[PDB]
């Protein structure tokens, strides 16, 4: 019986500390995955900006090369 | 000679705290610990539940237990509160939150051994050590949970003593939480193994008798522990005053248990209270005898005796008595197993308990008590096959497993009780 009662609180102890085990790594997970996204997000609008400035350019040597 | 008495959780030290005012009331200590009585009888047999110490003082050989200090605290300012010797207040700050689990693996286990630490002292003065005596509820998880593991550490340290209980059976009618069942089948399971003798006070039949026969239409608490504390007194009268008969622990359990699994006691008191006429001898032992007296809710007349203690307490003709004793075996003998001859014994005391002339109190081993036991297994199983509430449970390490186990060893306790009915 005093083994069953050690295993018991063990068990305990165990499942406790695996449940914020696995909390801290899928919040951890989550906020990773979101960083990189909205990062990815925010970088092809940027890319899509800059291709603008790039054709920007094109137009004006168009017009310097027309004359 | 010496008994070591433990009180366990909120009911545990709510009853507990007032056996030892009825008692203490009955051998003359008063709340400071001085004896201011009139007979030599009240001290002659008092070291079996107190010590002495320095100027005549007697201090209860009783040690307080909770995982809360809350009803502790009340004790220390109840009526008796300061006789307690101060270092046998052993509490925790946690509760239990009625959960056998908390009281039995987590919360208690962290507490157990500093119980051990004032059980151990207690003991190591005794001249003879008898044995032990714990009250405590099945219901809730401090005297439940605790309170068994308790038993089980008691058993190992002590294992040639005899372990006596006060048992309270928990009652959807008198009810603080929907787990009292899965409390109890697990309490239940350990008594069965780890008690020679076990007093099943069933809140069902406390409630039932206050209601019915003392006409208290809203039962408290206090109204359900009156009815506890008189049958308390009564049933160790006889450990506690000179006599013949089941005069010490081991003795009761030799005369009252003839299987060592089947040691779960059906008691009664007579007359009821919550009042002037004299009560009659064949009063007494009718009435003791009756349903409607008896604390745990079982009918009697739906199973048979196995064993019966009848104590007869006041100044009456002792051969009345025995008249009467004799007039209810032979007019109700087929209530009476055949296969254990002479199974009823009467003891009588001169000392009546206070406010009474005259009282009588019963200890059956009936085979009618597997009907206590099959109420609480329906409660159980009711929950269980939806697996409701279990996961206060399985959060304390605790697997269902477990819960099959003690379920299917009460069931096994029924069946024994009722092979023995039918032989
Ligand atoms: N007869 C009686 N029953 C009680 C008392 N207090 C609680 N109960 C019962 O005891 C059970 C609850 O356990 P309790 O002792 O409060 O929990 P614990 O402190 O964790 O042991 C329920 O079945 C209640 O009906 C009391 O003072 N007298
Ligand atoms: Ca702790
Ligand atoms: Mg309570």
């Amino acid at each position: 019986k005093r083994e069953h009662e050690r295993e018991v609180i063990q068990k305990a102890i165990e499942e406790n500390n695996n449940f914020i085990k696995m909390a801290k790594e899928k919040l951890a997970q989550k906020m990773e995955s979101n960083k990189e996204n909205r990062e990815a997000h925010l970088a092809a609008m940027l890319e899509r900006l800059q291709e603008k400035d790039k054709h920007a350019e094109e137009v004006r040597k168009n017009k310097e090369l027309k004359e | 000679r010496e008994i070591v008495h433990i009180q366990a959780g909120q009911c545990g030290n709510q009853i507990g705290a007032k056996f030892w005012e009825v008692i203490s009331d009955e051998h003359g200590i008063d709340p400071t610990g001085s004896y201011h009585g009139d007979s030599d009888l009240q001290l002659e047999r008092i070291n079996v539940y107190y010590n002495e110490a320095a100027g005549n003082k007697y201090v209860p050989r009783a040690i307080l237990v909770d995982l809360e200090p809350g009803t502790m605290d009340s004790v220390r300012s109840g009526p008796f509160g300061q006789i307690f010797r101060p270092d046998n207040f052993v509490f925790g700050q946690s509760g239990a939150g009625n959960n056998w689990a908390k009281g039995h693996y987590t919360e208690g286990a962290e507490l157990v051994d500093s119980v051990l630490d004032v059980v151990r002292k207690e003991s190591e003065s005794c001249d003879c050590l008898q044995g032990f005596q714990l009250t405590h509820s099945l219901g809730g998880g401090t005297g439940s949970g605790m309170g068994t593991l308790l038993i089980s550490k008691i058993r190992e340290e002590y294992p040639d003593r005899i372990m006596n209980t006060f048992s309270v059976v928990p009652s959807p009618k008198v009810s603080d939480t929907v787990v009292e069942p899965y409390n109890a089948t697990l309490s239940v399971h350990q008594l069965v193994e780890n008690t020679d003798e076990t007093y099943c006070i069933d809140n069902e039949a406390l409630y039932d008798i206050c209601f019915r026969t003392l006409k208290l239409t809203t039962p408290t608490y206090g109204d359900l522990n009156h009815l506890v504390s008189a049958t308390m007194s009564g049933v160790t009268t006889c450990l506690r005053f000179p006599g013949q008969l089941n005069a010490d622990l081991r003795k009761l359990a030799v005369n009252m248990v003839p299987f060592p699994r089947l040691h779960f006691f059906m008691p009664g008191f007579a007359p009821l209270t919550s009042q002037y006429r004299a009560l009659t001898v064949p009063e007494l032992t009718q009435q003791m005898f009756d349903a409607k007296n008896m604390m745990a809710a079982c009918d009697p007349r739906h199973g048979r005796y196995l064993t019966v203690a009848a104590v007869f307490r006041g100044r009456m003709s002792m051969k009345e008595v025995d008249e009467q004793m004799l007039n209810v075996q032979n007019k109700n003998s087929s209530y009476f197993v055949e296969w254990i001859p002479n199974n009823v014994k009467t003891a009588v005391c001169d000392i009546p308990p206070r406010g009474l002339k005259m009282s009588a109190t019963f200890i059956g081993n009936s085979t009618a008590i597997q009907e206590l036991f099959k109420r609480i297994s329906e409660q159980f199983t009711a929950m269980f096959r939806r697996k409701a509430f279990l996961h206060w449970y399985t959060g304390e390490g605790m697997d269902e497993m477990e819960f099959t186990e003690a379920e299917s060893n009460m069931n096994d306790l029924v069946s024994e009780y009722q092979q023995y009915q039918d032989a």
